[PDB]
């Protein structure tokens, strides 16, 4: 599981109701895995992230200098372009837990594979 | 650019179910299918270059692994069972595709869940009657809920108008791109007259 996929399991559209929450992550096994790099792509993903559940996961990973939010003038931007690209879709999860915050049950991720099911 | 030939047969190399399981609806998408209708998606709607991506049912990846070659940023396949997403990610690593996720849900519980998260999402949902209704219809509903600009999923054509009305209740809008037939497993011809393969309607949702 990369970040990016944990953002979007993990996000709420923020209205007018109360807040959501994300899934808690830990991880017992990380790997590294390039991936080619879209900067168009990552551009347009960059204000769909909802920061503060990327940065507590970047945190739980263990990741570091992990940028706060989207920077200025960040389309043009090539170094942070690349750096949220690393953090988002070049970190993979392997073996892990994610935690609902409504109940506090763990969902494993094993494989790099979050089962979502209530066995 | 990837030409329609070349896609099918890159698709063709994608490896199938070990153990299919009957009660899900468990089948490779057919490579002409699956080639036709990505090929559509990208060079007609440009719906996958640069896109996040959700796969709906992914089984063995057949419509994850031709996206991941269209140039999308993600694609994320989801299935209900684990023995699929083993040989999902066997095929995306023997492709060498790293622009692939993959998880474990049941499509048809995800109220509320990754809402607007997509901007597209892609099936080959199953037929079943689950709680009064065929299960694509929830995997429908699901669809939409997640996906921002363009919902692509292949329906039988006999239940064409349903889809149609419902369609219209929810304010969504529909075309029906193809009309195309391909082989069930001959395991489902369980009657005499029953056919071998089935007809669906490739249709596209948008808002
Ligand atoms: C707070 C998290 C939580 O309550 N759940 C319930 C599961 C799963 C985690 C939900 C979900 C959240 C975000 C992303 C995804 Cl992919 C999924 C949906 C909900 O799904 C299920 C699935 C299966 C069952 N039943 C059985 C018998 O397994 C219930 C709910
Ligand atoms: C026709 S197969 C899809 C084919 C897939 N595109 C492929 O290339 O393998 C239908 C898939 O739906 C999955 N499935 C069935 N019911 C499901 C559910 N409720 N939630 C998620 N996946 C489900 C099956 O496990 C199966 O892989």
């Amino acid at each position: 599981m990369k970040l990016l996929t944990h953002n979007l399991l993990s996000s709420h559209v923020r209205g007018v109701g109360s807040r959501g929450f994300p899934l808690r992550l830990q991880a017992t096994e990380v790997r590294i895995c390039p991936v080619e790099f879209n900067p168009n792509f990552v551009a347009r993903m960059i204000p769909k992230v909802e920061w503060s559940a990327f940065l507590e996961a970047a945190d739980n990973l263990r990741l570091i200098q992990v940028p706060k939010g989207p920077v200025e003038g960040y389309e043009e931007n090539e170094e942070f372009l690349r750096t949220m690209h690393h953090l988002l879709l070049e970190v993979e999860v392997i073996e892990g837990t994610l935690q609902c915050p409504e109940s506090g049950r763990m969902f494993p991720i094993s494989r790099g594979i979050p089962n979502m099911l209530l066995s | 650019k990837v030409r329609l030939k070349e896609l099918e047969s890159r698709l063709q190399q994608v490896d199938g179910f070990e153990k299919p399981k009957l009660l899900l609806e468990q089948y490779p998408t057919r490579p002409h299918i699956a080639a036709c209708m990505l090929y559509t998606i990208h060079n007609t709607y440009d719906d996958i270059e640069n896109k996040v991506v959700a796969d709906l049912g992914c089984g063995c990846g057949v419509l994850s692994i031709g996206t991941a070659m269209l140039g999308a940023g993600l694609c994320v396949g989801f299935d209900i069972d684990e023995d699929a997403l083993e040989i999902f990610n066997r095929n995306a690593e023997e492709f060498e595709l790293t622009n692939i996720d993959m998880v474990q849900c049941d499509v048809c519980l995800l109220s509320n869940r990754m809402s607007k998260s997509f901007d597209t999402v892609i099936m080959n949902p199953p037929f079943g009657t689950k709680n009064n209704k065929g299960t694509d219809m929830a995997f429908l509903k699901t669809a939409l809920e997640m996906a921002r600009t363009a919902v692509y999923s292949l329906h039988k054509s006999s239940t064409r108008e349903h889809v149609q009305k419902k369609a219209a209740e929810w304010k969504i809008k529909i075309d029906i791109i193809a009309e195309l037939r391909y082989d069930l497993p001959a395991s489902y011809k369980f009657h005499k007259k029953k056919s071998v393969d089935i007809e669906v309607d490739l249709i596209r949702f948008s808002f």
